[PDB]
């Protein structure tokens, strides 16, 4: 009767569960991004080169 | 009888069109372009209900 | 350890860097904020466990009795209404209340907190937003997915499972966002086109919302639309389960209308019952063409789509808020109104109200929710606290004779059928 | 000039410390920690930085919480090493003979539930007094023990 009185009482709720436990965000909206790596230029030329 | 049949046969063309109207008014905002909207109207030139 | 040096597979991570720090704060978080979760629910069990135990099965001829079990509220939240309630389709246990601001008049930050079953001295997830939610909705294929409608008509799509808690999309002028408030704001079930948002503004242009990335698009599905200036208000729309294309939407002028998606400019029907705005309007559960509308009128009333009239009108002397159906059984609702919340069943009582009760003496209810998977009836206060209350066990299915036939095509055929005889009985009076 | 050249190398300092934490609002104590490791040339200052010692309120603040919660003589953390992390009870004697005695019954207790099956692992351990109920819930880093009386 005691055993089965704690089992009730365990049995109404988990009590460990985790809601949504390891699932990540998943879909995330993502910038798109551009990052300029370096510039590469003439020095000194007479006027300008394309 | 066939008179009452084309009366039902009429409800259903009207929902077809109705259906049409509103994929063509989708498709329009959709180009967002002069020369593409009108490209569309072409191929529904002749099926204008 | 040895089985583990023999086959070298996917080496146990959990790398030991840890928190560290020396002092002021070292450790104290994956693994045991676990333990300690788990720690908060056990002593909360504990001072609970008589009211837990009641809960689990306290079992409650025509009479019915409703027992309030715990109210979740917050003193800061106090000035916050309830208003939207929903539960998440995975989850029973766990169900979001959105507070939001009524009156309009005063406006205040809404705080959307989901509270779990295992907890109730506190929110599982607190949120915070610019303006108070009118509107709170979960994805019925993933629990995650949270659709949230705030004053300005602002849509906000949150996810329960980042940490960060930002919304993860938002609706701006660029993405067309519809002016006023969005009352009503629901998830389609269909995920074939992605995700699918549906929501009506207080200004009355229904918006389809997809889910992009980093972007959302907005496709507006009708417009409300007579001798009068402006589009017509509207306070809520639902969507038949039975079928996607018919979708139901309120009116403030008092008329409730049922749309068609593939015809955004026409309306299939109107009905001209109501003489006020319609609060409220939902399909009745395992049927199609019925449905219950609570309005600021005090009067429910439950319509037949093929017929312009409302089959049933129920007169309550305290203004009407909202009426849900049952999940559980076809022809079951709530109604609550200025403190009292009465539940009908049809079969039970042709008009008398099968149960009568007043969860919180103190204040007036905002809104009431249904759960699907147990007789529980949530109940939210102006004071933003949130009540559920069981349903007592002489109101069920199947009544008349206790297993017989042995039909499990009747749960969700005899109920359908059940409601036509009933309606049959409604048109003969008539 | 020195004073200025003093003044660059601190803003230098500063820049190199957020980084991550991007400057706005104070945020984040995983971030702070990690700044005092790394690079301690500078400290303080910057912004507001909310209320001082309090990285994060969410372990900190249901243990918080549950102390507050009425029928809760107190909560004591136990380090995986026989240690108090943090003790919270009105008397040190109860809280020091606590401190000991009880992770020596749960790793005793953990064993008997590890004999009949190894591949289980204790995950909470609840025991009930005549006048107290003791809860202790047991991880490899650190245990955390509530003692509440009975209702």
């Amino acid at each position: 009767e005691g055993v089965e009185k704690c089992i009730y009482q365990n049995n109404q709720i988990d009590l460990l569960e985790e809601y949504f436990e390891g699932e990540t965000s998943e879909h995330v909206v993502e910038n798109l991004s551009s990052k300029t790596l370096m510039l590469f230029k003439d020095e000194k030329e007479i006027c300008k080169r394309s | 009888k066939f008179d009452d049949d084309f009366y039902e046969f009429r409800s259903k063309i009207k929902e077809l069109e109705r259906r049409l109207a509103s994929v063509i008014t989708q498709g329009f905002d959709d180009y967002d372009t002069i020369y593409g909207r009108f490209k569309l109207l072409d191929n529904f030139e002749g099926l204008l209900t | 350890a040895e089985i583990m040096k023999d086959h070298q597979i996917e080496n146990k991570k959990k790398k030991e860097v840890d928190q560290d720090k020396k002092q002021d704060q070292s450790m104290y978080s994956t693994s045991f904020k676990r333990c300690c979760k788990i720690m908060e629910r056990m002593v909360v069990q504990n001072d609970q466990e008589d009211k837990y135990h009641d809960y689990r099965y306290y079992w409650s001829k025509n009479e019915g009795h409703l027992l309030p079990i715990w109210r979740f509220s917050n003193e800061k939240q106090r000035k916050k209404n309830v208003t939207s309630i929903c539960w998440n389709p995975l989850y029973p246990d766990l169900f979001a209340v959105s507070l939001g601001s009524y009156d309009f008049t005063k406006q205040r930050m809404g705080l959307i907190c989901l509270y779990s079953l295992k907890n109730t001295t506190h929110p599982e997830y607190a949120f915070n937003c610019e303006a108070g939610v009118m509107c709170l909705d979960f994805h019925p294929k993933s629990a995650a997915l949270l659709a949230v409608g705030l004053y300005d008509g602002t849509v906000l799509v949150y996810d329960i499972r980042n940490k960060h808690k930002k919304p993860i999309y938002q609706s701006t002028v660029r993405n067309q966002k519809h002016t006023d408030p969005v009352w009503q704001v629901k998830w389609n079930p269909d995920t074939s086109k992605n995700y699918n948002f549906y929501s009506i503004s207080s200004d009355g242009r229904v918006m389809n919302w997809i889910l992009m990335k980093n972007k959302l698009e907005p496709e507006e599905v009708i417009l409300l639309r007579s001798t009068l200036i402006g589009l017509a208000c509207g306070l809520c729309f639902d969507f038949n389960k039975f079928e996607p294309h018919i979708f139901l939407v309120g009116t403030e002028e008092g008329k409730i209308h049922k749309c068609s998606r593939a015809y955004s400019g026409q309306y299939q029907e109107t009905y001209n019952g109501h003489l006020l705005a319609v609060y409220k309007v939902k399909w009745n559960n395992f049927h199609p063409r019925t449905f219950i509308s609570a309005s600021a009128d005090w009067t429910v009333r439950i319509w037949d789509s093929k017929y312009t009239s409302q089959i049933i009108c129920f007169d309550l002397s305290m203004m009407v808020v909202d009426a849900v159906w049952a999940p559980y059984s076809s022809t079951v609702f709530a109604c609550a109104t200025m403190d009292k919340v009465q539940v009908y069943d049809l079969n039970v009582d042709k008009l008398n109200k099968l149960a009568e009760q007043k969860i919180v003496k103190q204040p007036k209810l905002t809104n009431l929710s249904f759960n699907y998977k147990d007789p529980i009836l949530l109940v939210g206060d102006s004071h933003g606290g949130v009540t559920l209350v069981k349903l007592s066990p002489n109101l069920c299915k199947s009544g008349p004779e206790i297993k017989q036939t042995e039909d499990k095509k009747a749960m969700e055929e005899f109920k359908n059928v059940k409601i036509e005889d009933y309606e049959r009985e409604k048109m003969e009076n008539l | 000039i020195y004073k200025t050249s003093k003044e660059i190398q601190k803003s230098d300092q500063r820049i190199i410390q957020q980084r991550v934490e991007n400057s706005i609002i104070n945020n984040q104590i995983y971030q702070k920690s990690l700044k005092r490791k790394t690079s301690k040339r500078k400290v303080r200052h910057q912004a507001n930085k909310k209320n001082f010692q309090k990285e994060m309120s969410e372990v900190e603040d249901t243990l918080n919480r549950i102390k507050t919660h009425k029928t809760v003589l107190g909560y004591l953390i136990v380090n995986s090493e026989g240690g108090v992390v943090r003790g919270a009870f009105k008397d040190e004697e109860e809280s020091k003979n606590i401190a000991n005695s009880i992770p020596l019954l749960t790793k005793k207790a953990r064993s008997v539930v590890r004999d009949l099956d190894p591949t289980n692992d204790l995950v909470f351990l609840r025991i009930q007094t005549k006048l107290n109920e003791i809860m202790v819930a047991p991880d490899d880093e650190f245990s955390l023990i509530v003692i509440q009386t009975k209702g």
